[PDB]
This record gives C-alpha cells, structure tokens and sequence, in this order.
DNA sequence: TGTGTTTGGGAATCCGGTGCCGAGGCCGCTCAATTGGTCGTAGACAGCTCTAGCACCGCTTAAACGCACGTACGCGCTGTCCCCCGC
DNA sequence: GCGGGGGACAGCGCGTACGTGCGTTTAAGCGGTGCTAGAGCTGTCTACGACCAATTGAGCGGCCTCGGCACCGGATTCCCAAACACA
C-alpha cells in the first residue's frame, strides 16, 4: 500500500507546529487541573476565564522552552530521542528545583 | 471608570513608520504591556540611582544613565541620541 | 497652550509620563527633562519594534501585525532579543528552527 | 464537585505536540509522566502566588492580573493579558 | 613514586572544594580589569575592595559555569569537559544566544 | 592581557567545580567567557561611577553592577 | 520610657526599621504595626541562620562564625537555599560535592 | 566623621540568645549585615508593590505578612508569620 | 589471563606550643528614639448593583486510545589512536 | 617537555521500542439556559498616622585586653599502586 518511513511525519509535524501559534493542550482538562491544584490552597475559589488563559499560555511557553533545552541536551549526547534524564539535566542547569 | 493606555501613541508611531499597515487589538495589548514594562524598568533604575547617590530629584541625567544600564549597545547609543535631541529641542524652544 | 510633546518633537505624552513619575513614588522631586528624555526613549523603542514587526508582516503577505509577527521581530533582532529575553508573548509561537542533526542525510 | 486526578488530562498526544513545537523529533515513552510532573510543579508555584495575591485583596476570585503579577514575580513576565 | 592518572585530579578537587581562598592571582586580574575599563572611560582609579569584589564575583561565576559544564560532560557519558559542553551550558543558562 | 589568567588558574577554578578531566581547548574558551563577563560587569560599574561625577570605581559600584545581573554579592558594604 | 522593641519583646530596632521604611520611599504612610512585624521577621530569619551557622561552626571545633560557616548553613538548608539561591557570599567557598560517576571503581 | 548605620549589636544579641558561648568574626558580621539589608529591601519592596497594587496608600502589617508569604519558602514563611504575629500581638496587647 | 591481599610510602590529619591581633567590653558623648498633643484623611464598614463565573444539557466530530507491524535508533561491545595527566 | 595510559571516537550488531496507520471510542468544543456569588463602586465617620517641640538614654566612636585562631613542627593515620602468590 503506502507507509512513510519513521521520522518523516515527525519532521512534518515539527514544521506544522513550529509554524502555527494555537495552543497545544486541550483547554478543558487544563482548566480542571488548575482548579484542582488551587483547591489545595483555598476552598471555593473562582477564576476569571482570562486567568486560566494566561496560565495556559505561560505553561505552554515554559514547556516549549524546556523541550528546546531537552532536545539540545539529547543532541549533545549524540542521541535523537529525548529522555527524562535530559529534562532533569535541563532543569538542573536552568536553576530550577 | 477611566482606563489608561498607550494605544493611540503606538498607532501614531506605527503610522509614522509603516504608513499602510494596521495592527490587531491583541498586538496593541502586547505593545502596551511592553511600553509599561520598559517604563517601570527605567523609572525604577533611575529611582535607585537617585537614592544611592543621596540625591533627591530625577533629572534627565538619571534617565540617561538608566538607559545606558538597561539597553544593549547600539540600542542604547541610538536611544541616548534621541533623548539628547529631544531635551535639546525642548529646552531651546 | 502647546503641549510638551509637541515642543519636544515627540509623539509620546510627556505630561502623562511626568505624572506617572510623580505618582509612582520613585523620588520626592522630578526634573523637567526627565519625562522628555523618557518619552523620547520609549518612542524610539516602540518605533523600532513596529518597524521590524511591519517588515515581518509584509514578509508574510499580511497587512496587519499580530503577536506572531511581534515575536518574529523580537526573536530575530539580537539586541531586542536580549532586551526582551525573559518575556513570553501570548499567541506568539516560536521561531521555525530544526537542528541540522534531525534532518535526514 | 470534588476535582480529582485531572493530571491525566494532559494526554500523550498533547505532550508530543508541545515537544514538536520545541523541535523534538523522537520522544521516549517515559517522557510523558516526567512532563506531567514538571508542569504540575510549575503550576503549583504559580497558583500559590496568584492565590496569595487574591487573598490579600480580600477577593474570592483569582483574576488574570494576579496570574500576570505572580509570573513577573517569578521573573517570567507575560505579555498580552493586561498590566 | 608516580600516582595513577586522574587520582591527583580527585585529590585536588577535594582540596579546592574544602578551601575558600581566591584561585586567581590578584595582580594579573587587577591588570585585566584596568585594561578592560580603559576601553570605557580613560584614566580610572580602583579601590582595592572594588577589585576584590570583582574577583570574587568572577570566580564564583566561573565555578558555577564549570559545575554546569561538568553536568553536561557527564550527560554525554564522558569525563573530559570540552568547549561544546561550555557552550551548551551557557546556552541553556540563557547567557549565549 | 587576558593571558594573565593562566592555565593552572583555570584548572583550579574547574577543580573547585568538581571537574576531573579538562580538554586542551577549554582554556581559550574559558578566557573568552570570563572576559565577556568582566566587560558586562565593569561597563555597568563604570556607568555608575561616571553618573556619580566620580573618577574612582568603588566597591559599592561593583556591588550594584553585580546586583544588576541578579548576581547579588554579600560582604562588601551592600 | 521603654523602647518600642522592648514593648514588642524583640531585640531588633523597631524604631530604626520604622525610620528606614519612612526614609526609603516605600509608601506615603506607614502603619504602627508594620515596623514591629518586619523587625520580628528579620529577627526570626537572623535567629535561624545563626542557629544553623553556630551548628556548622561547632562541627569544625570552632567557637567563632566565619563566612564559610554561613555559606555552609545556607547551602545545607533547603528553604534558605531557595531563598538565597542567586546570592554569592564573599569568602564562602562551595559545598564539597563530587559526582558519583567520577569516583574510581 | 560621617554617620554609619549597621545591625552589628542586634545580630550579636541574637547570637548570644541562640548560641551563648559562640562569637562571630567581623567578616561574618558584614555578611550578616548585608543579608539583613537585602532581606529588608526584598520584603519592603514586595510590601510596597502590594500596597500600590491594591491602589492603597499605607504599608500595614497585612502587607508585610503577605510579602513574607510571597518571598519566603513554605515552612519558613509559616514560622516567620507565627513569629511576626506573636510580636505584634504582644506589642498591641501591652501599652 | 586473571585477582585477593600485601606493605612501604607519600599525603592528609591530629596534637602541642606560641604569639598576635581583632573581638568583646567599658567610657564619654550626642542625636535619634520616645512622649504628649493636634489635626487631617485613609480606609473600614455598610450597602447596592450587575456581571461574569459556575452548573447543566445535548449533539457532532475531531481527537484520543488500543493495537498491529516493521525498522531504525539506542546501547553494548571491540578496537585504536591520541591527547591530557602526572611529574 | 615527555612518556603513557585511559578515554574519546569510530565501527558493528541486535532487539525492542518508538513511529506510522487503521478502526473504535470518548469527551472536547460549541451553543444555549439559568442562577447567584461576588467584584466593583459610593458615602460616612472614625480611628490612626503624620508633624512638632522637648527629654533622654541607647548606640556609636575610641581605647584597651586577652583569648581564639593561625601557624609550625612533629607524630598518626590513611588511602595507594602495582607486585606477588595463587587461582
């Protein structure tokens, strides 16, 4: 029939998403996650919709930057697959805890 | 209640730069945020300089020093040039 | 009565910047040339970014500037990138960039 | 209703999409959980501050301005939501 | 007699992490600071404590940079630090574009 | 004049960082980075001095120049 | 005449903190309890650091605290380490730490 | 002869409270002075921001408490708030 | 070809003497904190409006999930060659 | 500057885990409705903090002393690097 080689569609998806701007996390599950996290600090908290939007924007930006640094670390290790140790190294160097 | 923005000034500047290009509302929000952020950076640095020279007024000199501290090389050069030009013209008239 | 911005040849509001400096508790007193200098610097930076963003928008056959264009303008200019380095732009995306290792031989 | 175990709403394809936006070509299988950890931590750090800023103002509602202020307090300023 | 390779490296690592004194010669660093400052304003004078502060800050910065470089080198399954490790650490830290 | 930062000095700085084995090309890189850092600090320090009408760079100017980059330094009158 | 610090059961100078708040242009007005609360917080933080630093000094058979002990105290306490993370301490040194990979088999 | 301001004597009193048979070198006293000034400025600046944010003109103990919660890590913030509230309680209870 | 243990030997550590300089205490002074009192206003409180956050429902379809299948990348192993290390 | 040995880098194999694709399932997204908690604004009045003149003692500069710590040498100990006996 027809089947593309491994990694061709990966590059195609890289070009499509690095070219677009739309948010890559589903909005409703993220809203639920935010609410359930904030439930641990004060009960019965309401949120402006734009507050959750700002939180999602910030989280996606943070994760994209983190994935850039993870990919750099992985390439530095002569690998192509990113691994959790790459994430741990990137956050360790970045100064996060 | 009244609301504060730099929308009209940014739009005027853009028309001075690219006379046939418009700008979204979201991009105007971002430009307003950027102008504010830079304003607070400069003003806070100038206040710091003034209090750590035991000095009580914020003069154009404090603003200029803050600009050298905040802005990268060529940007600081040109910004200082524009600021000096503006102060000279303002005081001449 | 002609406004301070007109007398200094600027488009940013000198009087408003002076008011914010006074009502911001940066110092007890504010010189006359401080708001003029600050307005000139702010106007210059805004003009630079709007230049670059308009160029980027025209590069995409777009006649309006959107946050994506602002992000491309900022991230492509190295001194602006240094200035706005710790800043994230809503609906901005990232620069198209693929490591040369990941591309096929 | 109580809200429980919503971290699984960050699905594997969404994490893959985020990695694609980051220029990543191949993703290990253990990445997805690690990411859900990292994200959960980031959120806890941001929300704790936003909620604090809301408590101080006596309000029962977290506004977008509190989130922006918490972010800039973490040196991670955000453009486009006021302020 | 000879010591096995890398053993003295470890001994010196322990020796220098145990101590606290400055690891750069004071007078070459003072000459370098004065030389660098000559490009900004001419005929400057430095208090000794000013040069001491600059030296302390620079040494702390370099030690932190070498910590990150070591992390990068271990990540690539090496023991020797290479200029690529320094560049990757600086790039992730956000200093290098 | 950057050469005053000798090979053994960089070796010691790396040793304090926990580095066991150092390549031969590290030194010219390290010198470069350090020089850049110094220029970025000294520039600001000098700017504070010139703003203060002074001609002497004081340790306090250096402390504020370091705090500028988020490199807060304790122990010099801060 | 009993001092404000004494009336609050503190050893840090409440009056001095109040003076610095007024003469620091933080706000136009300063409440009565603000210097007391701030002095209490500074005293508590100083007490924590002096606790940890005294312990570290006694760990080296030393009866005086030197910058090395303060540095070890800060870097060994995780919440203090988070607080003073971007801070460098003159004559402080670093924590003894060698990666487990570098040790010989 | 200028006027110099420091916290040497108060830091020494706190040290005598904590570890009575223990002294502090002059370099360590300078470091502790720097730390105290740094923390004071951090807390005061955050409190000033909070006072401004709420369009408010006064820095009260509430602003100091909120700034302490924002800056210090969790357990440390909890103990710091306990100590500060205890001190203000004692200060206002007496007269 | 391999490796448990040996043992002289440099290198870090402990201990005692000593001396020296800064930390801790004491005194005289002064200036900044304290007291008491006046006065202005910042904000605490009540109270009122209206918006925008929450809860729910139904429907469509796009995305997530599970699974089959194959290949290409990670990782272990071997070799060599050279370039940092120890002196 | 030099001898050499370990590590970096090259090459190969293999095996399983990740990418691609297909069909099924699920819940996200959109719209539409309704309710009410709470955000935002306004008026009052009151307690609370700024300002000022007078008092004074707490803190700061200056001197002086001695003990904690640095330093030196001598003895103790503790990791070390192959060589040997023996598998």
């Amino acid at each position: 029939p027809h089947r593309y080689r491994p990694g061709t569609v990966a590059l195609r998806e890289i070009r499509r998403y690095q070219k677009s701007t739309e948010l890559l996390i589903r909005k409703l599950p993220f809203q639920r996650l935010v609410r359930e996290i904030a439930q641990d600090f004060k009960t019965d908290l309401r949120f402006q919709s734009s507050a959750v939007m700002a939180l999602q924007e910030a989280c996606e930006a943070y994760l994209v930057g983190l994935f850039e640094d993870t990919n750099l670390c992985a390439i530095h290790a002569k690998r192509v697959t990113i691994m959790p140790k790459d994430i741990q190294l990137a956050r360790r160097i970045r100064g996060e805890r | 209640s009244r609301k504060e923005s730099y929308s009209i000034y940014v739009y005027k500047v853009l028309k001075q730069v690219h006379p046939d290009t418009g700008i979204s509302s979201k991009a105007m929000g971002i430009m307003n945020s950027f102008v504010n952020d830079i304003f607070e950076r400069i003003a806070g640095e100038a206040s710091r300089l003034a209090h750590y020279n035991k000095r009580s007024t914020i003069t154009s000199r404090e603003i200029q020093t803050a600009v050298r501290l905040l802005l990268p090389g060529e940007l600081a050069k040109h910004a200082v040039s524009e600021g000096t030009k503006a102060v000279t013209k303002y005081t001449s008239a | 009565a002609k406004t301070r911005s007109s007398r200094a040849g600027l488009q940013f509001p000198v009087g408003r910047v002076h008011r914010l400096l006074r009502k911001g508790n940066y110092s007890e007193r504010v010189g006359a040339g401080a708001p003029v200098y600050l307005a000139a610097v702010l106007e210059y930076l805004t003009a630079e970014i709007l230049e670059l963003a308009g160029n980027a928008a025209r590069d995409n056959k777009k006649t309006r500037i959107i946050p994506r264009h602002l992000q491309l303008a900022i991230r492509n200019d190295e001194e602006l990138n240094k200035l706005l380095g710790r800043v994230t732009i809503a609906q901005g995306g990232v620069l198209p960039n693929i490591q040369a290792v990941l591309l096929p031989k | 209703k109580v809200l429980r175990d919503n971290i699984q709403g960050i699905t594997k394809p969404a994490i893959r999409r985020l990695a694609r936006r980051g220029g990543v070509k191949r993703i290990s299988g253990l990445i997805y959980e690690e990411t859900r950890g990292v994200l959960k931590v980031f959120l806890e750090n941001v929300i704790r501050d936003a909620v604090t800023y809301t408590e101080h103002a006596k309000r029962k509602t977290v506004t977008a301005m509190d989130v922006v202020y918490a972010l800039k307090r973490q040196g991670r300023t955000l453009y486009g939501f006021g302020g």
